[PDB]
Protein backbone atom coordinates (compact mmCIF):
# COMPACT_ATOMS: atom_id res chain seq x y z
CA UNK A 1 0.00 0.00 0.00
CA UNK A 2 1.11 3.56 -0.56
CA UNK A 3 0.22 6.73 1.45
CA UNK A 4 -0.33 10.01 0.57
CA UNK A 5 -0.92 13.22 2.96
CA UNK A 6 -2.27 16.16 2.17
CA UNK A 7 -4.19 19.20 3.85
CA UNK A 8 -5.42 22.55 2.16
CA UNK A 9 -5.27 23.94 5.06
CA UNK A 10 -1.13 23.97 4.11
CA UNK A 11 -2.45 26.58 1.22
CA UNK A 12 -2.63 29.82 4.27
CA UNK A 13 0.66 30.57 4.11
CA UNK A 14 1.14 33.21 1.84
CA UNK A 15 2.92 36.35 0.67
CA UNK A 16 0.88 39.44 0.92
CA UNK A 17 3.06 42.17 -0.51
CA UNK A 18 3.94 39.80 -3.65
CA UNK A 19 1.04 37.47 -4.88
CA UNK A 20 3.49 35.88 -7.77
CA UNK A 21 6.30 35.30 -5.92
CA UNK A 22 6.73 31.25 -7.38
CA UNK A 23 6.33 29.68 -4.17
CA UNK A 24 2.20 29.89 -4.32
CA UNK A 25 -0.17 28.14 -2.20
CA UNK A 26 -1.23 26.39 -5.83
CA UNK A 27 1.53 24.61 -5.81
CA UNK A 28 0.26 21.96 -3.37
CA UNK A 29 -3.53 22.02 -4.85
CA UNK A 30 -2.53 21.68 -8.17
CA UNK A 31 0.04 18.38 -7.16
CA UNK A 32 -2.94 17.05 -5.60
CA UNK A 33 -5.62 17.79 -8.33
CA UNK A 34 -3.08 16.09 -10.74
CA UNK A 35 -3.22 13.01 -8.96
CA UNK A 36 -6.78 13.16 -8.68
CA UNK A 37 -7.04 13.21 -12.41
CA UNK A 38 -4.62 10.43 -13.27
CA UNK A 39 -6.63 8.20 -10.74
CA UNK A 40 -3.63 7.65 -8.34
CA UNK A 41 -5.45 9.40 -5.50
CA UNK A 42 -8.11 7.09 -4.99
CA UNK A 43 -5.23 3.78 -4.94
CA UNK A 44 -3.45 5.46 -2.08
CA UNK A 45 -4.30 5.00 1.78
CA UNK A 46 -4.94 8.67 2.52
CA UNK A 47 -2.70 9.89 6.15
CA UNK A 48 -3.84 12.34 8.22
CA UNK A 49 -1.69 15.84 8.42
CA UNK A 50 -1.11 16.58 11.61
CA UNK A 51 0.73 19.25 13.83
CA UNK A 52 3.87 18.56 14.33
CA UNK A 53 5.15 19.33 18.16
CA UNK A 54 7.70 22.02 19.41
CA UNK A 55 9.05 19.50 21.32
CA UNK A 56 9.32 17.55 17.96
CA UNK A 57 10.54 20.48 16.49
CA UNK A 58 13.66 20.65 19.21
CA UNK A 59 14.89 17.90 17.40
CA UNK A 60 16.41 19.72 15.18
CA UNK A 61 15.91 23.48 15.82
CA UNK A 62 16.77 25.99 18.66
CA UNK A 63 14.09 27.27 21.24
CA UNK A 64 15.15 30.63 20.15
CA UNK A 65 14.09 29.83 16.54
CA UNK A 66 10.97 27.77 17.34
CA UNK A 67 10.03 30.50 19.43
CA UNK A 68 10.74 33.86 16.84
CA UNK A 69 8.64 31.64 14.35
CA UNK A 70 5.95 30.77 16.66
CA UNK A 71 5.95 34.60 17.52
CA UNK A 72 5.01 35.76 14.02
CA UNK A 73 1.60 34.04 13.87
CA UNK A 74 0.46 36.99 16.12
CA UNK A 75 2.06 40.00 14.46
CA UNK A 76 1.15 42.69 12.56
CA UNK A 77 1.75 43.14 8.50
CA UNK A 78 4.81 45.66 9.19
CA UNK A 79 6.36 43.54 11.80
CA UNK A 80 6.21 40.03 9.14
CA UNK A 81 7.59 42.07 6.65
CA UNK A 82 10.44 42.91 8.94
CA UNK A 83 10.81 39.61 10.92
CA UNK A 84 10.84 38.10 6.89
CA UNK A 85 13.85 39.99 6.02
CA UNK A 86 16.01 39.34 9.13
CA UNK A 87 16.18 36.22 7.06
CA UNK A 88 17.55 34.85 3.48
CA UNK A 89 14.91 34.61 0.91
CA UNK A 90 12.07 34.35 3.42
CA UNK A 91 7.89 35.78 3.64
CA UNK A 92 5.75 35.13 6.31
CA UNK A 93 2.19 35.14 6.95
CA UNK A 94 -0.20 34.83 10.58
CA UNK A 95 -0.33 31.40 8.80
CA UNK A 96 2.43 30.11 8.59
CA UNK A 97 3.75 28.85 11.27
CA UNK A 98 0.77 26.52 11.25
CA UNK A 99 1.67 25.82 7.80
CA UNK A 100 5.32 24.66 8.37
CA UNK A 101 4.23 22.98 11.68
CA UNK A 102 1.32 20.43 9.10
CA UNK A 103 4.36 20.01 6.98
CA UNK A 104 6.59 18.47 9.37
CA UNK A 105 3.33 16.82 11.44
CA UNK A 106 2.04 15.34 7.91
CA UNK A 107 5.75 13.56 7.17
CA UNK A 108 5.84 12.56 10.61
CA UNK A 109 2.88 10.35 10.52
CA UNK A 110 3.81 9.29 6.88
CA UNK A 111 7.24 7.76 8.65
CA UNK A 112 5.08 6.44 11.19
CA UNK A 113 2.76 4.97 8.67
CA UNK A 114 5.67 3.16 7.10
CA UNK A 115 7.66 2.02 10.16
CA UNK A 116 4.58 0.77 11.73
CA UNK A 117 3.88 -1.48 8.93
CA UNK A 118 0.53 0.61 7.11
CA UNK A 119 2.08 1.75 4.16
CA UNK A 120 5.21 0.38 2.25
CA UNK A 121 5.68 3.77 0.98
CA UNK A 122 4.15 7.23 0.69
CA UNK A 123 4.29 10.56 -0.63
CA UNK A 124 3.79 13.70 1.02
CA UNK A 125 2.28 17.03 -0.71
CA UNK A 126 3.24 19.83 1.95
CA UNK A 127 4.41 23.33 1.83
CA UNK A 128 6.48 25.56 2.91
CA UNK A 129 9.38 23.25 2.22
CA UNK A 130 12.24 22.25 4.60
CA UNK A 131 15.81 21.83 3.04
CA UNK A 132 17.11 25.19 3.54
CA UNK A 133 16.09 25.52 7.11
CA UNK A 134 18.84 25.48 9.44
CA UNK A 135 19.03 24.68 13.26
CA UNK A 136 18.94 28.31 14.16
CA UNK A 137 17.74 30.66 11.22
CA UNK A 138 14.65 30.01 8.63
CA UNK A 139 16.15 30.35 4.88
CA UNK A 140 14.88 30.03 0.73
CA UNK A 141 11.01 29.61 1.40
CA UNK A 142 12.14 26.94 4.59
CA UNK A 143 10.99 27.51 8.53
CA UNK A 144 11.72 24.09 9.77
CA UNK A 145 13.78 21.16 7.89
CA UNK A 146 10.81 18.77 7.83
CA UNK A 147 13.35 16.26 5.87
CA UNK A 148 16.07 16.18 8.81
CA UNK A 149 13.29 16.80 11.51
CA UNK A 150 11.28 13.33 10.27
CA UNK A 151 14.56 11.16 10.18
CA UNK A 152 15.12 12.48 13.75
CA UNK A 153 11.37 11.26 14.30
CA UNK A 154 11.84 8.24 12.50
CA UNK A 155 15.02 7.60 14.62
CA UNK A 156 12.64 7.88 17.84
CA UNK A 157 10.10 5.56 17.24
CA UNK A 158 13.00 2.51 15.97
CA UNK A 159 16.42 2.90 17.18
CA UNK A 160 18.32 6.33 18.00
CA UNK A 161 20.99 5.19 15.21
CA UNK A 162 18.60 4.05 12.84
CA UNK A 163 19.98 4.43 9.52
CA UNK A 164 18.27 6.96 6.87
CA UNK A 165 19.18 8.06 3.59
CA UNK A 166 17.65 11.50 2.53
CA UNK A 167 18.52 12.25 -0.97
CA UNK A 168 18.04 15.76 -1.99
CA UNK A 169 17.01 16.21 -5.59
CA UNK A 170 15.81 19.99 -5.68
CA UNK A 171 17.80 21.42 -7.72
CA UNK A 172 19.35 23.83 -4.72
CA UNK A 173 21.58 22.40 -2.09
CA UNK A 174 20.00 21.55 1.04
CA UNK A 175 22.46 23.53 3.35
CA UNK A 176 20.14 23.41 6.15
CA UNK A 177 19.66 19.40 5.94
CA UNK A 178 24.07 19.21 5.32
CA UNK A 179 24.11 21.41 8.16
CA UNK A 180 22.22 19.32 10.92
CA UNK A 181 23.68 15.64 9.93
CA UNK A 182 26.98 17.08 8.94
CA UNK A 183 28.86 15.27 12.30
CA UNK A 184 26.54 12.63 11.61
CA UNK A 185 26.78 8.78 10.64
CA UNK A 186 23.55 7.61 10.95
CA UNK A 187 21.72 9.86 8.61
CA UNK A 188 23.32 9.96 4.73
CA UNK A 189 22.53 13.16 3.41
CA UNK A 190 23.10 12.72 -0.52
CA UNK A 191 22.02 16.04 -2.56
CA UNK A 192 22.35 16.78 -6.33
CA UNK A 193 21.96 20.64 -6.72
CA UNK A 194 23.25 23.30 -9.75
CA UNK A 195 25.79 25.02 -8.21
CA UNK A 196 28.01 27.48 -10.70
CA UNK A 197 30.66 27.67 -8.63
CA UNK A 198 28.62 29.51 -5.61
CA UNK A 199 26.62 31.77 -8.24
CA UNK A 200 23.72 29.60 -7.86
CA UNK A 201 21.49 29.47 -4.58
CA UNK A 202 22.21 29.28 -1.34
CA UNK A 203 25.37 30.61 -2.75
CA UNK A 204 28.35 28.83 -0.40
CA UNK A 205 31.33 26.47 -1.37
CA UNK A 206 29.40 24.75 1.61
CA UNK A 207 27.25 22.92 -1.50
CA UNK A 208 30.77 21.82 -3.25
CA UNK A 209 31.62 18.01 -3.82
CA UNK A 210 34.76 18.36 -1.57
CA UNK A 211 32.07 18.68 1.48
CA UNK A 212 32.43 14.97 2.68
CA UNK A 213 31.35 15.16 6.24
CA UNK A 214 33.05 15.52 9.52
CA UNK A 215 33.90 13.44 12.65
CA UNK A 216 31.94 10.37 12.66
CA UNK A 217 30.17 11.72 9.79
CA UNK A 218 33.03 12.06 7.41
CA UNK A 219 32.05 9.98 4.54
CA UNK A 220 28.29 10.80 5.24
CA UNK A 221 27.48 13.66 3.00
CA UNK A 222 27.40 13.18 -0.95
CA UNK A 223 27.12 17.11 -2.64
CA UNK A 224 27.02 16.33 -6.56
CA UNK A 225 27.23 19.97 -8.11
CA UNK A 226 26.56 20.68 -11.54
CA UNK A 227 28.37 23.74 -13.72
CA UNK A 228 28.21 24.93 -16.86
CA UNK A 229 25.34 23.15 -18.93
CA UNK A 230 21.41 22.50 -18.63
CA UNK A 231 21.30 18.99 -17.21
CA UNK A 232 18.09 16.86 -17.31
CA UNK A 233 18.17 12.95 -17.66
CA UNK A 234 21.02 11.74 -18.86
CA UNK A 235 22.88 13.74 -15.81
CA UNK A 236 20.45 12.41 -13.38
CA UNK A 237 20.51 9.34 -14.19
CA UNK A 238 24.53 8.95 -14.32
CA UNK A 239 25.05 10.42 -11.66
CA UNK A 240 21.99 7.74 -9.72
CA UNK A 241 23.81 5.24 -11.57
CA UNK A 242 27.49 6.00 -10.65
CA UNK A 243 27.38 7.70 -7.27
CA UNK A 244 23.77 7.57 -5.38
CA UNK A 245 22.48 3.80 -5.78
CA UNK A 246 26.37 2.17 -5.32
CA UNK A 247 27.00 4.47 -2.09
CA UNK A 248 23.17 3.85 -0.66
CA UNK A 249 23.53 0.04 -1.27
CA UNK A 250 26.74 -0.03 1.06
CA UNK A 251 25.33 1.92 3.69
CA UNK A 252 22.15 0.36 3.57
CA UNK A 253 19.65 2.49 4.89
CA UNK A 254 16.23 1.51 6.93
CA UNK A 255 13.98 4.29 5.25
CA UNK A 256 14.52 6.06 2.26
CA UNK A 257 13.52 10.58 2.64
CA UNK A 258 13.64 11.94 -0.46
CA UNK A 259 13.57 15.97 -0.22
CA UNK A 260 11.92 15.94 -3.60
CA UNK A 261 11.85 19.29 -5.27
CA UNK A 262 10.83 19.36 -8.77
CA UNK A 263 12.32 22.60 -9.62
CA UNK A 264 15.42 20.82 -11.67
CA UNK A 265 12.25 19.65 -14.39
CA UNK A 266 11.52 21.32 -17.51
CA UNK A 267 9.86 24.16 -17.14
CA UNK A 268 11.18 25.47 -14.08
CA UNK A 269 11.52 29.41 -13.67
CA UNK A 270 14.41 29.09 -11.25
CA UNK A 271 15.81 25.55 -12.18
CA UNK A 272 16.71 26.44 -15.70
CA UNK A 273 17.18 22.63 -15.97
CA UNK A 274 15.62 19.91 -18.04
CA UNK A 275 14.41 16.78 -15.91
CA UNK A 276 11.08 14.94 -17.22
CA UNK A 277 8.54 13.17 -15.58
CA UNK A 278 10.05 9.90 -16.89
CA UNK A 279 12.94 11.38 -15.17
CA UNK A 280 11.94 11.49 -12.02
CA UNK A 281 10.00 8.04 -12.09
CA UNK A 282 13.02 5.77 -12.91
CA UNK A 283 14.76 8.17 -10.15
CA UNK A 284 12.04 6.59 -8.21
CA UNK A 285 11.95 3.58 -9.05
CA UNK A 286 15.73 3.54 -8.42
CA UNK A 287 15.08 4.19 -4.60
CA UNK A 288 12.64 1.55 -4.16
CA UNK A 289 15.14 -1.06 -4.02
CA UNK A 290 16.40 0.50 -0.89
CA UNK A 291 15.24 -0.01 2.88
CA UNK A 292 12.65 -2.80 1.27
CA UNK A 293 11.08 -0.25 0.06
CA UNK A 294 10.22 2.13 2.49
CA UNK A 295 10.67 5.39 0.89
CA UNK A 296 8.98 8.69 1.57
CA UNK A 297 8.48 11.25 -0.84
CA UNK A 298 8.66 14.90 0.61
CA UNK A 299 7.78 18.05 -1.80
CA UNK A 300 10.48 20.58 -1.11
CA UNK A 301 11.11 23.42 -4.15
CA UNK A 302 9.73 23.41 -7.95
CA UNK A 303 7.99 26.48 -9.49
CA UNK A 304 6.14 25.53 -12.80
CA UNK A 305 2.96 24.43 -11.34
CA UNK A 306 2.49 22.09 -14.68
CA UNK A 307 5.67 20.46 -14.13
CA UNK A 308 5.68 19.46 -10.61
CA UNK A 309 2.32 18.42 -10.81
CA UNK A 310 2.89 15.58 -13.76
CA UNK A 311 6.61 14.98 -11.77
CA UNK A 312 5.34 14.21 -8.09
CA UNK A 313 2.60 12.22 -9.86
CA UNK A 314 5.03 10.20 -11.94
CA UNK A 315 6.87 9.56 -8.65
CA UNK A 316 3.39 8.18 -6.69
CA UNK A 317 2.94 6.02 -9.76
CA UNK A 318 6.45 4.73 -9.27
CA UNK A 319 5.41 4.26 -5.48
CA UNK A 320 2.36 2.53 -6.52
CA UNK A 321 4.09 -0.05 -8.31
CA UNK A 322 3.48 0.92 -11.88
CA UNK A 323 5.92 -0.40 -14.48
CA UNK A 324 8.72 2.72 -15.46
CA UNK A 325 8.29 4.35 -18.46
CA UNK A 326 10.37 4.12 -21.59
CA UNK A 327 22.06 9.92 -24.85
CA UNK A 328 25.88 11.20 -23.86
CA UNK A 329 26.40 13.34 -21.06
CA UNK A 330 27.08 16.66 -21.22
CA UNK A 331 31.27 17.50 -20.20
CA UNK A 332 30.95 18.81 -17.07
CA UNK A 333 28.52 16.68 -15.99
CA UNK A 334 30.93 13.71 -16.36
CA UNK A 335 33.98 16.23 -14.83
CA UNK A 336 31.32 16.42 -11.77
CA UNK A 337 30.46 13.00 -11.25
CA UNK A 338 34.93 12.75 -11.23
CA UNK A 339 34.85 15.27 -8.94
CA UNK A 340 32.36 13.33 -6.42
CA UNK A 341 33.63 9.72 -6.94
CA UNK A 342 37.56 10.53 -6.13
CA UNK A 343 36.31 12.61 -3.33
CA UNK A 344 33.94 9.59 -1.78
CA UNK A 345 35.90 6.57 -3.06
CA UNK A 346 38.45 6.88 0.33
CA UNK A 347 34.78 6.37 2.62
CA UNK A 348 32.92 3.84 0.19
CA UNK A 349 34.25 0.58 -1.22
CA UNK A 350 31.84 0.35 -3.87
CA UNK A 351 33.57 3.65 -5.74
CA UNK A 352 36.78 2.15 -6.02
CA UNK B 1 14.85 42.53 -5.96
CA UNK B 2 17.83 40.66 -4.01
CA UNK B 3 16.06 37.63 -2.95
CA UNK B 4 18.69 34.93 -3.41
CA UNK B 5 16.50 32.07 -4.13
CA UNK B 6 14.64 33.93 -6.95
CA UNK B 7 17.82 35.95 -8.15
CA UNK B 8 15.33 39.02 -8.71
K1 LIG C 1 19.48 19.15 -3.81
K1 LIG D 1 25.68 12.98 7.42
ZN1 LIG E 1 14.80 24.42 -4.79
Amino acid sequence: ITGLVYDQRMMLHHNMWDSHHPELPQRISRIFSRHEELRLLSRCHRIPARLATEEELALCHSSKHISIIKSSEHMKPRDLNRLGDEYNSIFISNESYTCALLAAGSCFNSAQAILTGQVRNAVAIVRPPGHHAEKDTACGFCFFNTAALTARYAQSITRESLRVLIVDWDVHHGNGTQHIFEEDDSVLYISLHRYEDGAFFPNSEDANYDKVGLGKGRGYNVNIPWNGGKMGDPEYMAAFHHLVMPIAREFAPELVLVSAGFDAARGDPLGGFQVTPEGYAHLTHQLMSLAAGRVLIILEGGYNLTSISESMSMCTSMLLGDSPPSTPLKTSATVSINNVLRAHAPFWSSLR
Amino acid sequence: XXDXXFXK
